[PDB]
């Protein structure tokens, strides 16, 4: 491992693995998986019903005190029965550590709002609802935050087209801005960049 | 089988009741929207547009979809009442600038290749 | 308090007049015992609109729970009288 | 109790006021939502790099650095030492630029408007530094996931030294105009007071933490590049109001000067991008003489490098707070998902609680002390 | 005694040893109702007994702050109250029970 390769830290790896097993032992009702990545990032995969308990634990336990919510977001994977995965990034200042909590939902299953655990979640949840269509139960005021008023659809979904469905212009007959079906003078050029000849043998999937 | 978590309604009747409440609220609001935005439409055609937008989704037989639609309609009503929309947003429901599209087979044959 | 008391004859006249002004029910077909669904060909939304017309004609509010069972003008008159405490 | 709609960088604000006091203040955003995160999924990693220039467009190279660090972590490579030193030097220059903009815009909105010109002359000089190193004044695209694009020109360090040795007097003139002024103090003291626990729970970061007395700074607790090789102090507030945050920002300007001096003296020799042609493009002469170099140039500029599958959350101490990226790779040359975490998002979400029981004229001060740019808030 | 802990909104506590003892005894009392086999009960009991012995074996405040590894005894008290609230809520939640249900077959499979 000469100067072009990123150095690795075994002590942090061991510490994060130990804390992951600790968390899993404490909350076996909700934890389904624990992982530590090769660049020393710990993630915990939980059942959706445990969003409020688990987070509360990680915020209030003396051995965790993850008091900061760094980020809350969603990822859309159409091939899964539960389309959306919800990712919470937490920072602990007492122990100078970071953790990630993942759960899942589909287009019709509500997720509990975590504003009672972290005040920062409020706008984040709004953003998720705006961009993916995930509903959060018991949210103080859930509504659109990024899209235009009356905008239809959720643009961060994979099946949503890049340029959308409508475009805006000014019309002098009705003397106002109007929305019309989108027409592009130059269509966006789709590129097929992926090569054959797989790059990484370590991630090869079984040929099933 | 196929047990699922509710959003708001346990069955179809509760969803229908929520739909009726939302429709009542929109019907009450329409004249205020017409006056306050200084629109050029009548109250009658505003309420007709509300009815049409409700009837567009009349084929749904799933309570979760129905009350998600009700949540979205309540969001739209809140946007309208608080005058967060402009006149352009309100007028977008009517497509007064879009050219009429013929549903006839011959006309679509004449204009282009689109079925 | 010298105003004349309200009577079921006046209640029926007012309810029938609001029915007449409703543009989807022609006067020649409606009766006090006519039924909104089959006798007049109306769905739930026209019934709701008629209920709101009653609400702003009789100057009070009608909860949705008991507004969904009024299906003929006669029982609408009955409900108005019951909430109004009249004798005749 | 009336309602006011202060609409059209650009912000819409819907507030209820009873008399002069602010009872409720709801910001409406999205007027600069460009759909950056969806657009990034249609680009290679190199093609996606220039969007981070436009995210927070007062601190360009810092966003560049955060994105580059995330991609480097996913690629399991490391930049050469000289690239790291150049990155930290230009990150501190960018911190100076951002802090000048924040403080002088705050003062201009309050009504001072002279230090704006006084310090925008210095801002123009640092724009000259940007242009000499990259060819562009602000949207530089200089810091890449393999290091930096190009080495410094032969006389740049001397001019950076000449500039940095006179900047403390400009800061001193700023403080003479603002620090002890009774009107400025009356506009800033005890305005927008936030407690430490509320700041932690509301997701605040950076100065919005340190003004309340929280001893936290990502360059000290979770150092990246060569930061652990430079010494500096972290200014800490005591009352958690606008005045303490202004003092903290001025002190961070001074500490940035200190770090820049250290960076100038310990700049090492060597290459400036990783010596791995499957990630960093070869030199032009090598491209024009060697077969492997031509092939790797062609493939890197058409397909791009593949990143092994996985997800990272990488955060840096940007001049406005913790700036983060959640980057998800599916194994191809295009990112599967890129979520951008901007501190101004949480700060603007906390604006409502920060402005409780204040005057209408105090909301402007709170907005200025939050250091909001809507490019990063809306994305 | 000191003044101005340094965090806005965190008041200085006079007589923090008695407050710490009361909070730790309340935490142990609440933990007593949790099943013995629960990992949360045994782990938190270990931590709380360690801290209680630490505060019972040290009259000095600065040396206690150095020994407790928390620093600023006021935020130690704040963390003790947070632990008490979590203990009550976790008694209500009962998360020592087995997993509610398994995820679908390929819910966490990445890539694709
Ligand atoms: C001025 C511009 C105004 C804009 C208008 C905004 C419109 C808001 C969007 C509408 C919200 C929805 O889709 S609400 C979702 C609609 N609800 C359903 O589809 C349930 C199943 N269908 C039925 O129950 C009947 O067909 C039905 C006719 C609906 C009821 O009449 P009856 O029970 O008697 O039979």
């Amino acid at each position: 491992t000469r100067p072009t390769i990123r150095p690795r830290n075994d002590v942090v790896h061991k510490q994060l693995s130990a804390f992951g097993q600790y968390v899993a032992e404490i909350l076996p009702k909700y934890v389904q998986q624990v992982q530590v990545s090769c660049f020393n990032e710990l993630e915990i995969f939980i059942h959706p019903d445990g969003v409020i308990p688990v987070l509360t634990f990680l915020r209030d336990h003396t051995n965790a005190q993850f008091k900061s919510l760094a980020d809350l977001t969603a990822v859309d994977v159409p091939t899964r029965q539960n389309r959306f995965e919800i990712v919470y990034n937490l920072l602990s200042l007492r122990f100078n550590s970071r953790i990630r909590v993942k759960t899942y939902t589909d287009e019709l299953t509500p997720i509990e709002s975590s504003v009672t655990v972290y005040k920062a979640a409020n706008w984040y949840e709004r953003e998720i609802w705006d961009m993916f269509g995930v509903f959060f139960a018991n949210h103080p005021d859930l509504r659109r935050i990024l899209t235009d008023y009356g905008f239809e659809g959720h643009p961060f979904r994979k099946d949503f087209p890049l340029s959308g469905y409508v475009e805006l212009r000014y019309d002098d007959e009705v003397k106002r801005v109007v929305a019309e079906p989108v027409e592009l003078a130059q269509e966006f050029r789709k590129f097929d960049l992926n090569s054959p000849w797989e790059a990484f043998p370590a991630y090869r999937q079984p040929p099933e | 089988g196929t047990s699922v978590k509710p959003i708001f309604s346990r069955d179809m009747n509760e969803a229908k009741r929520r739909v009726r409440e939302l429709y009542r609220a929109w019907y009450r609001e329409v004249p205020n929207t017409v006056h306050l935005f200084q629109l050029d439409i009548s109250v009658k055609q505003g309420r007709d547009k509300v009815r049409e937008m409700f009837m567009k989704n009349a084929h749904v037989t799933d309570p979760r979809v129905v009350d998600l639609l009700v949540i979205k309609g309540k969001m739209e009503l809140e946007e309208t009442i608080n005058v967060w929309k402009q006149r352009t947003h309100i007028m977008r429901f009517f497509h007064e600038t879009e050219a009429p599209r013929p549903t006839d087979f011959l006309s679509k044959f004449y204009v282009g290749h689109d079925p | 308090s010298d105003a004349p008391p309200l009577t079921l004859e006046a209640i029926k006249d007012r309810v029938l007049y609001v029915l007449k002004l409703y543009d989807k029910i022609d006067p020649e077909k409606l009766s006090v015992n006519s039924h909104f669904m089959k006798d007049l060909g109306l769905d739930s939304l026209d019934q709701v609109e008629i209920i709101m017309a009653m609400e702003d004609e009789f100057g009070f509010e009608i909860p949705d729970i008991d507004a969904e069972k009024l299906m003929c003008p006669q029982e609408i008159v009955d409900y108005i009288a019951d909430k109004k405490d009249v004798y005749e | 109790n009336l309602t006011l709609n202060f609409g059209p960088g650009v912000l819409r604000l819907v507030m209820e006021l009873s008399g002069e006091m602010v009872r409720k203040c709801d910001p409406h955003i999205g007027l600069l939502h460009r759909g950056t995160e969806k657009l990034i999924e249609y680009k290679t990693y190199l093609q996606a790099l220039p969007y981070f220039d436009r995210l927070d467009y007062v601190s360009m190279m810092c966003n560049e650095q955060a994105y580059s660090l995330a991609v480097e972590k996913l690629l399991n490579i490391q930049p050469p030492p000289r690239a790291q030193w150049i990155r930290v030097l230009f990150g501190e220059i960018t911190r100076l630029l951002n802090h000048i903009m924040a403080v002088t815009t705050h003062a201009l909105d309050i009504g001072a408007m002279t230090p704006f010109f006084w310090m925008f002359e210095e801002r123009e000089k640092m724009f000259e530094f940007y242009e000499r190193v990259s060819g562009a004044r602000m949207h530089a695209a200089y810091i890449r996931p393999g290091g930096v694009h190009q080495d410094l020109p032969l006389g740049l360090l001397d001019d950076i030294y000449e500039f940095s040795k006179n900047f403390s007097f400009r800061i001193d003139e700023l403080e003479e105009m603002l620090t002890n002024n009774r009107i400025w103090r009356n506009r800033t003291v005890d305005i927008g007071v936030v407690t430490a626990e509320d700041a932690l729970n509301y997701g605040f970061s950076g100065v919005m933490l340190r003004g309340s007395g929280i001893q936290w700074d990502l360059r000290k607790t979770q150092p990246y590049d060569v930061y652990d090789q430079v010494e500096f102090d972290v200014p800490i507030g005591s009352r958690g109001d606008c005045y303490d945050r202004y003092l903290c920002r001025v002190e961070e300007m001074r500490q940035s000067l200190r770090i820049i001096s250290q960076c100038l003296n310990k700049m090492p020799p060597g290459e400036i991008k990783v010596d791995d042609a499957k990630v960093s493009p070869p030199k032009r002469a090598e491209m024009k003489t060697s077969m492997e170099s031509l092939i790797h140039h062609f493939k890197l500029y058409t397909e791009g490098y593949q990143v092994p599958p996985g997800a990272t959350y990488t955060a840096i101490e940007a001049p406005k707070g913790e700036f983060g990226v959640y980057l998800v790779s599916d194994g191809s040359s295009r990112p599967y998902r890129c979520k951008i975490k901007a501190p101004g998002f949480a700060h603007l979400a906390g604006l409502d609680k920060m402005s409780k029981g204040h005057m209408l004229a105090d909301v402007v001060a709170i907005i200025g002390t939050q250091d909001i740019v809507f490019g990063e808030v809306d994305r | 005694l000191k003044k101005t802990t340094g965090l806005v909104g965190l008041a200085v506590c006079e007589t923090p040893h008695e407050r710490l003892k009361i909070l730790y005894t309340k935490i142990l009392d609440v933990l007593g109702q949790i099943p013995k086999n629960a990992a949360y009960r045994k782990y938190t009991e270990q931590i709380t007994n360690e801290k209680l012995g630490m505060v019972k074996a040290e009259p000095d405040v600065k040396k206690l702050e150095e020994q407790l590894q928390g620093g600023q005894i006021e935020e130690v008290i704040l963390q003790a109250e947070n632990e008490l609230s979590l203990a009550r809520k976790m008694l209500r939640w009962k998360p020592w029970e087995p997993l509610v249900e398994e995820p679908p077959a390929n819910q966490w499979k990445w890539p694709i």
